[PDB]
């Protein structure tokens, strides 16, 4: 079966930078759709980044494009989330999420736990 | 009126297929110096079946068939008779009684890049292992579960094609190699490939 293995996160100043890490097990990427949503207190969770495997192309949002980079290493099983010029409203629940199709458009279907990430002023 | 074999347009290719949509060329009707190949400093595997790569310059063939694709430097051990797994199994099989020489090298520099190169693809999935010298270019959606999939990719139904997405900072076992399959073929035929 499919787990997502995170790991990273943490407390970090504001302007800082953090690398979460998702490992996959049960399937091997170079096909699915994988990105992170985050849920920020007061506000429902949301998408974050995703990568499309099968050819690498990657997609944000208005608030983390420049700041985040979304990348893959297929042969690692592992995607990589490099958040730069961190705010406090970054503060949030980030959570892997592993889709069953190549389109990062479509609807994520096995999740991580979950890791809190809190951004100090 | 003597041919040269076109071994340039094998080896110094600007593009390699993916191994699942393998590459065949026919070499007909030439002289070739396999010496010249042997001993290049240029190739990391060079390994002969069922001829000595000695007496290849003193032998003629009927035809030579050179494959040629793009895998993981720990996949070159697959393209030899009698291996297993993903590449011998689902994407390139080599037969037993395989007469031939398995040529790889190393490709990270041209095949590889920052930020990944996605292009090459291999079959991670299919419901039995090739024939020798079988392609597969089909591309039906994989049952892994108990539920059909009537087409659609999704929970334990898999599209059966997977990207390398070769990161340039990877170890060598992970890295791609260009690897050229030459088949000699020996039917009771005259003979039109030959060396100098
Ligand atoms: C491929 O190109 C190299 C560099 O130009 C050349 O030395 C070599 O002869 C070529 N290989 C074959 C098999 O023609």
């Amino acid at each position: 079966q499919v787990q997502l293995v995170e790991s990273g996160g943490g407390s970090v100043q504001a302007g800082g930078s953090l690398t979460l890490s998702c490992v996959a097990s049960g399937v091997t990427l170079g096909r699915h759709a994988i990105g992170w949503f985050r849920q920020a207190p007061g506000k429902e969770r949301e998408r974050v980044s995703c990568i499309r495997t099968f050819d690498g192309i990657t997609s944000y949002v208005e608030s983390t494009k420049g700041r985040f980079t979304i990348s893959s290493n297929n042969a690692m099983n592992t995607v990589y989330l490099q958040m730069n010029s961190l705010k406090p409203e970054d503060t949030a629940v980030y959570f892997c999420a592993l889709g069953v199709t190549a389109a990062c458009s479509d609807n994520p279907y096995f999740w991580g736990q979950g890791t809190q990430v809190t951004v100090s002023s | 009126i003597t041919n040269l074999c076109p071994f340039g347009e094998v080896f110094n290719a600007t593009r390699f297929a993916s191994v699942y949509a393998w590459n065949r060329k026919r070499i007909s009707n030439c002289v070739a110096d396999y010496s010249v190949l042997y001993n290049s400093a240029s190739f990391s595997t060079f390994k002969c079946y069922g001829v000595s790569p000695t007496k290849l310059n003193d032998l003629c063939f009927t035809n030579v068939y050179a494959d040629s694709f793009v895998i993981r430097g720990d996949e070159v051990r697959q393209i030899a008779p009698g291996q297993t797994g993903k590449i011998a199994d689902y994407n390139y099989k080599l037969p037993d009684d395989f007469t031939g020489c398995v040529i790889a090298w190393n490709s990270n520099n041209l095949d590889s890049k920052v930020g990944g190169n996605y292009n090459y693809l291999y079959r991670l999935f299919r419901k039995s292992n090739l024939k020798p010298f079988e392609r597969d270019i089909s591309t039906e959606i994989y049952q892994a579960g108990s539920t059909p999939c009537n087409g659609v990719e999704g929970f334990n139904c898999y599209f059966p094609l997977q990207s390398y997405g070769f990161q340039p900072t990877n170890g060598v076992g992970y890295q791609p190699y260009r690897v050229v399959v030459l088949s000699f073929e020996l039917l009771h035929a005259p003979a039109t490939v030959c060396g100098p």
